[PDB]
């Protein structure tokens, strides 16, 4: 709101980037592994 | 070799182990033992003795 939009300024985008990153982490909390990079295929994640 | 074995990163080691053998089978093992070199070593010492 202060910046008037996510894409208005570079600093706004980075705030949006972290905003989406933190939200992105929150939406995919189960699939994340602490150390090893979790690996899955289309069938393993149920993607059709 | 004539084999074209491929490794899948989405399968576990055992899953690939079962899959690879189910595809090719014993002939791959024979090549592995041939490349091991134990057969040549036994023949060499046997000939010498």
């Amino acid at each position: 709101a202060e910046e008037g939009g996510e894409n208005k300024s570079e600093r706004a985008k980075q705030a949006n980037a972290l905003h989406l990153l933190l939200i992105g982490f929150e939406q995919n909390r189960e699939r994340i592994n602490t150390v090893q990079n979790s690996t899955y295929s289309m069938d393993q994640l149920n993607f059709s | 070799t004539a084999f074209r074995v491929s490794v899948n990163g989405y399968e576990t080691s055992n899953e690939n182990y079962v899959r690879i053998l189910s595809e090719w089978g014993i002939p791959l093992v024979d090549q592995l033992i041939h490349d091991s070199g134990i057969e040549s070593f036994r023949s060499g010492i046997g000939l010498y003795l």
